[PDB]
Protein backbone atom coordinates (compact mmCIF):
# COMPACT_ATOMS: atom_id res chain seq x y z
CA UNK A 1 0.00 0.00 0.00
CA UNK A 2 2.44 2.65 -1.22
CA UNK A 3 1.29 6.02 -2.52
CA UNK A 4 2.18 9.69 -2.75
CA UNK A 5 0.31 12.77 -1.55
CA UNK A 6 0.32 16.17 -3.29
CA UNK A 7 -0.90 18.59 -0.63
CA UNK A 8 -2.83 21.55 -2.05
CA UNK A 9 -3.23 24.84 -0.21
CA UNK A 10 -1.08 27.78 0.86
CA UNK A 11 2.11 25.82 0.12
CA UNK A 12 2.09 23.00 -2.43
CA UNK A 13 4.23 20.09 -1.22
CA UNK A 14 4.66 16.40 -2.02
CA UNK A 15 4.52 13.76 0.70
CA UNK A 16 4.78 9.97 0.78
CA UNK A 17 2.82 7.54 2.95
CA UNK A 18 2.19 3.84 3.51
CA UNK A 19 -0.79 2.04 5.01
CA UNK A 20 0.07 -0.67 7.53
CA UNK A 21 -1.62 -2.93 10.08
CA UNK A 22 -0.71 -3.28 13.75
CA UNK A 23 0.28 -6.95 13.28
CA UNK A 24 3.13 -6.19 10.86
CA UNK A 25 6.78 -6.57 11.77
CA UNK A 26 8.45 -3.15 12.25
CA UNK A 27 11.50 -4.45 10.37
CA UNK A 28 9.58 -4.31 7.09
CA UNK A 29 8.54 -0.69 7.70
CA UNK A 30 12.09 0.27 8.64
CA UNK A 31 13.38 -1.40 5.46
CA UNK A 32 10.80 0.41 3.32
CA UNK A 33 11.73 3.72 4.99
CA UNK A 34 15.44 3.18 4.40
CA UNK A 35 15.25 1.81 0.84
CA UNK A 36 11.98 2.63 -0.93
CA UNK A 37 11.81 6.24 0.26
CA UNK A 38 15.58 6.77 0.25
CA UNK A 39 15.81 7.92 3.87
CA UNK A 40 19.28 7.49 5.30
CA UNK A 41 19.45 5.82 8.74
CA UNK A 42 19.02 8.63 11.27
CA UNK A 43 21.73 9.75 13.65
CA UNK A 44 19.08 10.68 16.25
CA UNK A 45 15.42 9.78 16.78
CA UNK A 46 13.21 12.04 18.89
CA UNK A 47 9.66 10.77 19.38
CA UNK A 48 6.88 13.05 20.61
CA UNK A 49 4.41 11.44 23.03
CA UNK A 50 2.01 14.27 23.71
CA UNK A 51 0.48 17.50 22.52
CA UNK A 52 -2.82 15.85 21.52
CA UNK A 53 -4.59 17.10 24.66
CA UNK A 54 -7.07 19.97 24.52
CA UNK A 55 -4.72 22.20 26.52
CA UNK A 56 -1.83 23.37 24.35
CA UNK A 57 1.58 24.83 25.11
CA UNK A 58 2.08 28.56 25.42
CA UNK A 59 3.49 30.08 22.20
CA UNK A 60 6.71 31.07 23.96
CA UNK A 61 7.38 27.56 25.29
CA UNK A 62 6.26 26.03 21.99
CA UNK A 63 8.72 28.22 20.08
CA UNK A 64 11.50 27.48 22.57
CA UNK A 65 10.92 23.73 22.27
CA UNK A 66 10.77 23.77 18.47
CA UNK A 67 13.91 25.93 18.18
CA UNK A 68 15.82 23.72 20.62
CA UNK A 69 14.78 20.52 18.86
CA UNK A 70 15.61 21.86 15.39
CA UNK A 71 18.96 23.27 16.55
CA UNK A 72 19.90 19.96 18.18
CA UNK A 73 18.78 17.95 15.15
CA UNK A 74 20.34 20.11 12.42
CA UNK A 75 23.91 19.09 13.28
CA UNK A 76 23.32 15.55 11.98
CA UNK A 77 20.55 13.70 10.18
CA UNK A 78 17.73 13.22 12.68
CA UNK A 79 14.18 11.87 12.61
CA UNK A 80 11.32 13.42 14.59
CA UNK A 81 8.61 10.81 15.16
CA UNK A 82 5.26 12.55 15.67
CA UNK A 83 1.62 11.71 15.00
CA UNK A 84 1.23 13.11 11.50
CA UNK A 85 -1.91 15.09 12.31
CA UNK A 86 -2.26 18.84 11.77
CA UNK A 87 -2.94 19.78 15.38
CA UNK A 88 -1.24 20.95 18.55
CA UNK A 89 2.52 20.84 19.07
CA UNK A 90 2.84 18.45 16.12
CA UNK A 91 1.64 21.04 13.59
CA UNK A 92 4.08 23.72 14.74
CA UNK A 93 6.93 21.22 15.09
CA UNK A 94 6.37 20.06 11.52
CA UNK A 95 6.22 23.70 10.43
CA UNK A 96 9.59 24.33 12.07
CA UNK A 97 11.03 21.18 10.48
CA UNK A 98 9.90 22.27 7.02
CA UNK A 99 11.17 25.81 7.61
CA UNK A 100 14.59 24.38 8.48
CA UNK A 101 14.47 22.09 5.44
CA UNK A 102 13.73 24.98 3.07
CA UNK A 103 16.45 27.17 4.62
CA UNK A 104 18.99 24.32 4.79
CA UNK A 105 21.85 25.20 2.46
CA UNK A 106 23.35 21.74 3.12
CA UNK A 107 21.04 18.92 1.95
CA UNK A 108 23.52 16.22 3.03
CA UNK A 109 22.09 16.33 6.57
CA UNK A 110 18.29 16.22 6.56
CA UNK A 111 15.81 16.54 9.42
CA UNK A 112 12.79 14.38 8.54
CA UNK A 113 9.46 14.48 10.38
CA UNK A 114 7.91 11.01 10.16
CA UNK A 115 4.20 10.74 10.85
CA UNK A 116 2.74 7.69 12.60
CA UNK A 117 -0.98 8.42 12.61
CA UNK A 118 -4.01 6.19 13.23
CA UNK A 119 -6.32 5.57 10.29
CA UNK A 120 -9.35 6.49 12.43
CA UNK A 121 -7.98 10.01 13.03
CA UNK A 122 -7.53 10.90 9.34
CA UNK A 123 -9.86 13.42 7.72
CA UNK A 124 -10.69 12.89 4.03
CA UNK A 125 -9.03 9.47 4.04
CA UNK A 126 -11.01 8.55 0.92
CA UNK A 127 -9.24 11.36 -0.95
CA UNK A 128 -5.87 9.65 -0.46
CA UNK A 129 -7.41 6.16 -0.72
CA UNK A 130 -6.86 6.37 -4.49
CA UNK A 131 -3.06 6.62 -4.18
CA UNK A 132 -2.31 6.08 -7.86
CA UNK A 133 1.44 5.41 -8.30
CA UNK A 134 1.49 7.38 -11.55
CA UNK A 135 -0.66 10.27 -10.26
CA UNK A 136 -0.23 11.16 -6.57
CA UNK A 137 -3.45 11.59 -4.64
CA UNK A 138 -4.66 15.15 -4.09
CA UNK A 139 -5.26 16.04 -0.44
CA UNK A 140 -6.72 19.29 0.95
CA UNK A 141 -5.26 20.86 4.08
CA UNK A 142 -7.82 21.98 6.66
CA UNK A 143 -7.07 23.34 10.15
CA UNK A 144 -9.80 21.49 12.02
CA UNK A 145 -10.63 22.16 15.69
CA UNK A 146 -9.85 19.69 18.47
CA UNK A 147 -12.84 17.38 17.92
CA UNK A 148 -11.82 13.80 17.22
CA UNK A 149 -10.68 13.85 13.56
CA UNK A 150 -7.71 15.72 12.09
CA UNK A 151 -6.12 16.32 8.70
CA UNK A 152 -2.69 15.12 7.62
CA UNK A 153 -0.05 17.79 8.14
CA UNK A 154 1.44 19.06 4.89
CA UNK A 155 4.80 19.77 6.56
CA UNK A 156 5.44 16.10 7.41
CA UNK A 157 7.45 14.52 4.62
CA UNK A 158 6.57 10.86 5.24
CA UNK A 159 3.65 9.11 6.91
CA UNK A 160 2.94 5.75 8.56
CA UNK A 161 -0.84 5.27 8.49
CA UNK A 162 -1.62 2.44 10.92
CA UNK A 163 -5.01 0.73 10.87
CA UNK A 164 -6.92 0.48 14.14
CA UNK A 165 -6.63 -2.96 15.71
CA UNK A 166 -10.03 -4.59 16.37
CA UNK A 167 -8.70 -6.08 19.62
CA UNK A 168 -7.76 -2.92 21.52
CA UNK A 169 -7.92 0.83 20.73
CA UNK A 170 -4.17 1.23 21.17
CA UNK A 171 -2.76 0.02 17.87
CA UNK A 172 -0.94 3.28 17.13
CA UNK A 173 0.77 3.30 20.53
CA UNK A 174 1.90 -0.30 20.16
CA UNK A 175 3.21 0.43 16.67
CA UNK A 176 5.08 3.49 17.96
CA UNK A 177 6.65 1.50 20.81
CA UNK A 178 7.65 -1.40 18.55
CA UNK A 179 9.08 0.97 15.94
CA UNK A 180 11.13 2.83 18.54
CA UNK A 181 12.47 -0.46 19.91
CA UNK A 182 13.37 -1.71 16.42
CA UNK A 183 15.05 1.57 15.45
CA UNK A 184 17.04 1.54 18.70
CA UNK A 185 18.67 -1.74 17.57
CA UNK A 186 20.03 -0.45 14.23
CA UNK A 187 23.26 1.16 13.02
CA UNK A 188 23.31 4.85 12.11
CA UNK A 189 25.68 4.33 9.16
CA UNK A 190 25.33 2.41 5.92
CA UNK A 191 27.85 -0.17 7.15
CA UNK A 192 28.70 -1.33 10.64
CA UNK A 193 32.28 -0.06 10.44
CA UNK A 194 32.05 3.60 11.47
CA UNK A 195 28.44 3.48 12.65
CA UNK A 196 26.87 3.90 16.07
CA UNK A 197 23.76 2.33 17.51
CA UNK A 198 20.92 4.71 16.66
CA UNK A 199 20.10 6.92 19.68
CA UNK A 200 16.34 6.67 20.18
CA UNK A 201 14.88 9.23 22.56
CA UNK A 202 11.34 10.09 23.65
CA UNK A 203 9.93 13.51 24.52
CA UNK A 204 6.85 13.99 26.70
CA UNK A 205 4.68 17.09 26.22
CA UNK A 206 1.61 17.40 28.47
CA UNK A 207 0.79 13.71 28.55
CA UNK A 208 -2.53 12.22 29.59
CA UNK A 209 -2.84 9.34 32.09
CA UNK A 210 -3.90 7.09 29.19
CA UNK A 211 -0.36 7.02 27.75
CA UNK A 212 1.24 5.89 31.01
CA UNK A 213 1.14 2.24 29.92
CA UNK A 214 2.88 3.04 26.64
CA UNK A 215 5.46 5.18 28.43
CA UNK A 216 6.21 2.36 30.87
CA UNK A 217 6.49 -0.10 27.98
CA UNK A 218 8.98 2.23 26.29
CA UNK A 219 10.95 2.53 29.54
CA UNK A 220 10.97 -1.28 29.76
CA UNK A 221 12.43 -1.21 26.24
CA UNK A 222 15.27 0.89 27.74
CA UNK A 223 14.93 4.13 25.75
CA UNK A 224 15.48 7.45 27.56
CA UNK A 225 12.69 9.95 28.18
CA UNK A 226 12.78 13.76 28.36
CA UNK A 227 10.18 15.63 30.40
CA UNK A 228 9.33 19.28 29.82
CA UNK A 229 9.25 21.21 33.09
CA UNK A 230 6.30 23.37 32.08
CA UNK A 231 4.35 21.06 29.78
CA UNK A 232 1.24 20.72 31.94
CA UNK A 233 0.00 17.13 32.02
CA UNK A 234 1.71 14.05 33.44
CA UNK A 235 4.96 15.89 32.71
CA UNK A 236 4.19 18.33 35.53
CA UNK A 237 3.49 15.37 37.83
CA UNK A 238 6.84 13.81 36.96
CA UNK A 239 8.84 17.02 37.34
CA UNK A 240 7.20 17.72 40.71
CA UNK A 241 8.01 14.17 41.82
CA UNK A 242 11.63 14.66 40.72
CA UNK A 243 11.78 17.91 42.69
CA UNK A 244 10.40 16.07 45.72
CA UNK A 245 13.19 13.49 45.57
CA UNK A 246 10.98 10.63 46.74
CA UNK A 247 7.59 9.31 45.63
CA UNK A 248 4.77 8.12 47.90
CA UNK A 249 1.47 6.52 46.95
CA UNK A 250 -0.56 9.15 48.80
CA UNK A 251 1.59 11.93 47.33
CA UNK A 252 1.30 10.69 43.74
CA UNK A 253 -2.44 10.13 44.18
CA UNK A 254 -2.89 13.68 45.49
CA UNK A 255 -0.87 15.20 42.64
CA UNK A 256 -2.75 13.11 40.06
CA UNK A 257 -6.09 14.20 41.52
CA UNK A 258 -5.06 17.88 41.60
CA UNK A 259 -3.66 17.86 38.06
CA UNK A 260 -6.49 15.72 36.60
CA UNK A 261 -9.66 16.41 38.61
CA UNK A 262 -11.85 15.02 35.81
CA UNK A 263 -10.51 11.48 36.14
CA UNK A 264 -11.87 9.92 39.35
CA UNK A 265 -11.87 6.11 39.10
CA UNK A 266 -10.50 4.01 41.95
CA UNK A 267 -9.20 1.21 39.73
CA UNK A 268 -7.83 3.69 37.19
CA UNK A 269 -6.25 5.82 39.94
CA UNK A 270 -4.60 2.76 41.50
CA UNK A 271 -3.32 1.55 38.12
CA UNK A 272 -1.89 4.98 37.28
CA UNK A 273 -0.29 5.24 40.73
CA UNK A 274 1.38 1.85 40.28
CA UNK A 275 2.51 2.78 36.76
CA UNK A 276 3.98 6.09 37.97
CA UNK A 277 5.78 4.36 40.84
CA UNK A 278 7.25 1.75 38.50
CA UNK A 279 8.29 4.47 36.03
CA UNK A 280 10.03 6.48 38.76
CA UNK A 281 11.67 3.27 39.97
CA UNK A 282 13.96 3.43 36.93
CA UNK A 283 14.86 7.13 37.13
CA UNK A 284 18.08 6.95 35.12
CA UNK A 285 15.99 6.78 31.94
CA UNK A 286 14.10 9.93 33.03
CA UNK A 287 15.53 13.42 32.54
CA UNK A 288 13.94 16.84 33.03
CA UNK A 289 14.33 19.61 30.46
CA UNK A 290 13.61 23.10 31.81
CA UNK A 291 13.51 25.56 28.88
CA UNK A 292 13.38 28.48 31.33
CA UNK A 293 16.65 27.34 32.94
CA UNK A 294 18.69 25.32 30.43
CA UNK A 295 17.18 26.01 26.98
CA UNK A 296 19.92 23.79 25.46
CA UNK A 297 18.13 20.67 24.26
CA UNK A 298 21.23 19.06 22.74
CA UNK A 299 23.07 19.23 26.06
CA UNK A 300 20.16 17.63 27.92
CA UNK A 301 19.81 14.92 25.26
CA UNK A 302 23.51 14.10 25.52
CA UNK A 303 23.32 14.08 29.32
CA UNK A 304 20.36 11.69 29.29
CA UNK A 305 22.05 9.34 26.82
CA UNK A 306 25.35 9.31 28.72
CA UNK A 307 23.47 8.79 32.00
CA UNK A 308 21.68 5.77 30.53
CA UNK A 309 24.95 4.38 29.15
CA UNK A 310 26.76 4.89 32.46
CA UNK A 311 23.95 3.15 34.34
CA UNK A 312 24.09 0.30 31.82
CA UNK A 313 27.80 -0.53 32.17
CA UNK A 314 31.30 0.80 32.83
CA UNK A 315 33.13 -0.61 29.79
CA UNK A 316 34.86 1.84 27.46
CA UNK A 317 33.45 0.24 24.31
CA UNK A 318 29.92 0.85 25.61
CA UNK A 319 30.56 4.58 26.01
CA UNK A 320 31.79 4.76 22.39
CA UNK A 321 28.47 5.73 20.79
CA UNK A 322 27.81 8.53 23.29
CA UNK A 323 31.35 9.83 22.80
CA UNK A 324 30.91 9.83 19.02
CA UNK A 325 27.59 11.67 19.33
CA UNK A 326 29.25 14.23 21.61
CA UNK A 327 31.95 14.62 18.95
CA UNK A 328 29.25 15.25 16.34
CA UNK A 329 27.79 18.08 18.47
CA UNK A 330 30.98 19.85 19.68
CA UNK A 331 30.03 19.20 23.31
CA UNK A 332 33.60 18.94 24.55
CA UNK A 333 32.59 20.23 27.99
CA UNK A 334 29.89 17.58 28.43
CA UNK A 335 32.20 14.82 27.19
CA UNK A 336 34.99 15.92 29.53
CA UNK A 337 32.60 16.17 32.48
CA UNK A 338 30.85 12.82 31.94
CA UNK A 339 32.68 10.32 29.73
CA UNK A 340 36.30 11.23 30.48
CA UNK A 341 36.01 11.43 34.29
CA UNK A 342 38.08 8.85 36.14
CA UNK A 343 35.76 5.85 36.03
CA UNK A 344 36.33 4.74 32.43
CA UNK A 345 39.74 3.53 31.29
CA UNK A 346 40.70 4.65 27.78
CA UNK A 347 43.22 2.90 25.54
CA UNK A 348 44.60 4.23 22.26
CA UNK A 349 43.01 1.40 20.26
CA UNK A 350 39.64 2.28 21.81
CA UNK A 351 40.05 5.97 20.96
CA UNK A 352 41.47 5.58 17.43
CA UNK A 353 38.10 5.55 15.65
CA UNK A 354 36.73 8.47 17.68
CA UNK A 355 39.98 10.34 16.97
CA UNK A 356 39.38 9.74 13.25
CA UNK A 357 35.81 11.01 13.55
CA UNK A 358 36.81 14.15 15.46
CA UNK A 359 39.70 14.85 13.08
CA UNK A 360 37.68 14.48 9.87
CA UNK A 361 34.71 16.53 11.11
CA UNK A 362 36.91 19.49 12.19
CA UNK A 363 36.53 19.23 15.97
CA UNK A 364 39.76 20.71 17.38
CA UNK A 365 38.58 20.61 21.01
CA UNK A 366 37.95 16.87 20.81
CA UNK A 367 41.30 16.40 19.05
CA UNK A 368 42.99 18.14 21.98
CA UNK A 369 40.99 16.07 24.48
CA UNK A 370 41.86 12.75 22.82
CA UNK A 371 45.54 13.61 22.43
CA UNK A 372 45.58 14.54 26.13
CA UNK A 373 43.83 11.24 27.00
CA UNK A 374 46.24 8.63 25.58
CA UNK B 1 37.65 69.03 3.54
CA UNK B 2 39.38 66.11 1.83
CA UNK B 3 40.04 64.40 5.15
CA UNK B 4 36.44 64.86 6.33
CA UNK B 5 34.72 64.09 3.01
CA UNK B 6 36.59 61.17 1.42
CA UNK B 7 34.88 58.41 3.42
CA UNK B 8 31.38 59.71 2.63
CA UNK B 9 32.41 60.30 -0.98
CA UNK B 10 33.24 56.61 -1.40
CA UNK B 11 29.79 55.53 -0.16
CA UNK B 12 28.09 58.12 -2.35
CA UNK B 13 30.10 56.82 -5.31
CA UNK B 14 28.85 53.29 -4.68
CA UNK B 15 25.26 54.49 -4.36
CA UNK B 16 25.56 56.39 -7.66
CA UNK B 17 27.30 53.40 -9.27
CA UNK B 18 24.17 51.34 -8.67
CA UNK B 19 22.06 53.77 -10.71
CA UNK B 20 24.69 54.05 -13.44
CA UNK B 21 24.80 50.26 -13.83
CA UNK B 22 20.99 50.18 -13.89
CA UNK B 23 21.09 52.73 -16.71
CA UNK B 24 23.72 50.70 -18.58
CA UNK B 25 21.43 47.67 -18.35
CA UNK B 26 18.93 49.02 -20.90
CA UNK B 27 21.41 51.05 -22.95
CA UNK B 28 21.83 49.64 -26.47
CA UNK B 29 25.18 47.96 -27.05
CA UNK B 30 26.02 50.26 -29.99
CA UNK B 31 27.89 53.49 -29.22
CA UNK B 32 27.00 56.72 -31.10
CA UNK B 33 26.80 57.66 -33.94
CA UNK B 34 25.97 54.01 -34.70
CA UNK B 35 23.30 54.02 -31.96
CA UNK B 36 20.80 55.18 -34.63
CA UNK B 37 20.70 51.61 -35.98
CA UNK B 38 19.75 50.29 -32.55
CA UNK B 39 17.18 53.06 -32.10
CA UNK B 40 15.56 52.26 -35.46
CA UNK B 41 15.55 48.55 -34.60
CA UNK B 42 13.93 49.26 -31.22
CA UNK B 43 11.28 51.49 -32.80
CA UNK B 44 10.50 48.86 -35.45
CA UNK B 45 10.26 46.14 -32.80
CA UNK B 46 7.94 48.29 -30.69
CA UNK B 47 5.73 49.02 -33.70
CA UNK B 48 5.62 45.35 -34.73
CA UNK B 49 5.25 43.99 -31.18
CA UNK B 50 16.66 41.73 -16.88
CA UNK B 51 19.28 40.19 -14.59
CA UNK B 52 18.29 42.68 -11.88
CA UNK B 53 14.70 42.95 -10.66
CA UNK B 54 13.66 39.41 -11.59
CA UNK B 55 10.51 37.50 -10.65
CA UNK B 56 10.86 33.99 -9.25
CA UNK B 57 8.55 30.96 -9.21
CA UNK B 58 6.23 30.52 -6.25
CA UNK B 59 8.15 27.60 -4.74
CA UNK B 60 11.52 29.33 -4.97
CA UNK B 61 10.02 32.59 -3.70
CA UNK B 62 8.57 30.84 -0.65
CA UNK B 63 11.87 29.02 -0.07
CA UNK B 64 13.81 32.30 -0.13
CA UNK B 65 11.27 33.95 2.17
CA UNK B 66 11.64 31.14 4.72
CA UNK B 67 15.43 31.31 4.37
CA UNK B 68 15.30 35.06 5.03
CA UNK B 69 13.14 34.45 8.10
CA UNK B 70 15.57 31.82 9.40
CA UNK B 71 18.55 34.13 8.86
CA UNK B 72 16.70 36.95 10.64
CA UNK B 73 15.99 34.65 13.59
CA UNK B 74 19.65 33.63 13.71
CA UNK B 75 20.77 37.27 13.59
CA UNK B 76 18.41 38.27 16.40
CA UNK B 77 19.51 35.28 18.48
CA UNK B 78 23.14 36.28 17.97
CA UNK B 79 22.40 39.85 19.06
CA UNK B 80 20.57 38.65 22.17
CA UNK B 81 23.35 36.19 23.05
CA UNK B 82 26.00 38.89 22.65
CA UNK B 83 23.88 41.10 24.90
CA UNK B 84 23.69 38.42 27.61
CA UNK B 85 27.47 37.84 27.55
CA UNK B 86 28.30 41.55 27.67
CA UNK B 87 30.33 42.81 30.62
CA UNK B 88 27.65 45.27 31.74
CA UNK B 89 24.88 42.67 31.70
CA UNK B 90 27.08 40.24 33.61
CA UNK B 91 27.84 42.94 36.19
CA UNK C 1 -8.08 40.96 63.47
CA UNK C 2 -6.30 43.29 61.02
CA UNK C 3 -3.27 40.99 60.81
CA UNK C 4 -5.65 38.04 60.38
CA UNK C 5 -6.29 39.24 56.82
CA UNK C 6 -2.68 39.93 55.82
CA UNK C 7 -3.18 39.72 52.06
CA UNK C 8 -4.69 43.22 52.15
CA UNK C 9 -1.60 44.49 54.02
CA UNK C 10 1.64 45.36 52.22
CA UNK C 11 4.80 47.03 53.50
CA UNK C 12 6.53 49.80 51.53
CA UNK C 13 10.16 50.37 52.53
CA UNK C 14 11.42 53.56 50.83
CA UNK C 15 14.97 52.78 51.96
CA UNK C 16 14.85 49.41 50.16
CA UNK C 17 12.33 49.55 47.30
CA UNK C 18 11.59 53.26 46.68
CA UNK C 19 9.31 52.20 43.78
CA UNK C 20 5.78 52.96 44.95
CA UNK C 21 4.11 51.93 41.68
CA UNK C 22 5.64 48.45 41.88
CA UNK C 23 4.47 47.99 45.47
CA UNK C 24 0.98 49.26 44.61
CA UNK C 25 0.73 46.82 41.71
CA UNK C 26 2.03 43.98 43.89
CA UNK C 27 -0.55 44.71 46.59
CA UNK C 28 -3.41 44.89 44.09
CA UNK C 29 -2.39 41.68 42.31
CA UNK C 30 -1.95 39.95 45.68
CA UNK C 31 -5.47 40.96 46.70
CA UNK C 32 -6.87 39.81 43.35
CA UNK C 33 -5.03 36.47 43.53
CA UNK C 34 -6.31 35.89 47.06
CA UNK C 35 -9.83 36.75 45.87
CA UNK C 36 -10.06 34.23 43.02
CA UNK C 37 -8.19 32.35 40.29
CA UNK C 38 -10.35 33.23 37.27
CA UNK C 39 -8.69 34.99 34.34
CA UNK C 40 -11.44 37.60 34.02
CA UNK C 41 -10.83 38.67 37.62
CA UNK C 42 -7.14 39.35 36.94
CA UNK C 43 -8.10 41.56 33.97
CA UNK C 44 -8.14 44.89 35.83
CA UNK C 45 -4.74 44.30 37.44
CA UNK C 46 -3.29 43.28 34.07
CA UNK C 47 -4.67 46.43 32.44
CA UNK C 48 -3.22 48.59 35.22
CA UNK C 49 0.14 46.87 34.79
CA UNK C 50 -0.11 47.64 31.07
CA UNK C 51 -0.74 51.30 31.89
CA UNK C 52 2.46 51.43 33.99
CA UNK C 53 4.89 49.45 31.77
CA UNK C 54 5.45 46.91 34.56
CA UNK C 55 6.06 43.98 32.23
CA UNK C 56 8.34 42.31 34.79
CA UNK C 57 5.72 42.45 37.55
CA UNK C 58 2.98 41.22 35.21
CA UNK C 59 5.15 38.33 33.99
CA UNK C 60 6.13 37.39 37.54
CA UNK C 61 2.63 37.54 39.06
CA UNK C 62 -0.26 37.40 36.58
CA UNK C 63 1.26 35.23 33.84
CA UNK C 64 2.75 32.52 36.08
CA UNK C 65 1.24 29.08 35.57
CA UNK C 66 -1.86 29.32 37.75
CA UNK C 67 -4.09 31.41 35.46
CA UNK C 68 -5.22 30.07 32.11
CA UNK C 69 -5.29 32.67 29.33
CA UNK C 70 -7.42 32.45 26.18
CA UNK C 71 -7.16 34.73 23.15
CA UNK C 72 -10.67 36.11 23.70
CA UNK C 73 -9.71 36.99 27.28
CA UNK C 74 -6.52 38.75 26.13
CA UNK C 75 -7.96 40.59 23.10
CA UNK C 76 -8.99 43.73 25.00
CA UNK C 77 -5.72 43.92 26.95
CA UNK C 78 -3.87 43.42 23.66
CA UNK C 79 -5.79 46.39 22.25
CA UNK C 80 -4.91 48.50 25.30
CA UNK C 81 -1.21 47.61 25.16
CA UNK C 82 -1.06 48.18 21.40
CA UNK C 83 -2.76 51.59 21.44
CA UNK C 84 -0.76 52.92 24.40
CA UNK C 85 2.62 51.98 22.84
CA UNK C 86 3.66 49.16 25.19
CA UNK C 87 5.90 46.90 23.07
CA UNK C 88 6.94 44.69 26.00
CA UNK C 89 3.32 43.84 26.79
CA UNK C 90 2.65 43.27 23.08
CA UNK C 91 5.49 40.74 23.04
CA UNK C 92 4.21 39.13 26.24
CA UNK C 93 0.64 38.77 24.95
CA UNK C 94 1.73 37.43 21.56
CA UNK C 95 3.88 34.89 23.40
CA UNK C 96 0.92 33.97 25.65
CA UNK C 97 -1.72 32.87 23.12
Amino acid sequence: RLGDIDFTGVSRTRGKFVRVTSSTDPAEIYQILTKQWGLAPPHLVVALMGGDEVAQLKPWLRDTLRKGLVKAAQSTGAWILTSGLRFGITKNLGQAVRDHSLASTSPKVRVVAIGIAPWNMIQNRDLLLSAKPDHPATYPTEDLPYGAVYSLDCNHSHFILVDEDPKRPGATGEMRVKMLKHISLQRTGYGGTGSIEIPVLCLLVHGEPRILQKMYKNIQNSIPWLILAGSGGVADILVTLMDRGCWDADIVQELLINTFPDGLHSTEITSWTKLIQRILDHGHLLTVHDPEQDSELDTVILKALVKACKSQSQEAQDFLDELKLAVAWNRVDIAKSEIFSGDVQWSAQDLEEVMMEALVNDKPDFVRLFVDNG
Amino acid sequence: TFQVVQENADIFWKFQRYNLIVEYHSRPALAPPFIIISHITQALLSFIKDLLERELPSGLDQKLMTWETVQKENYLAKLEHEHRESSGERL
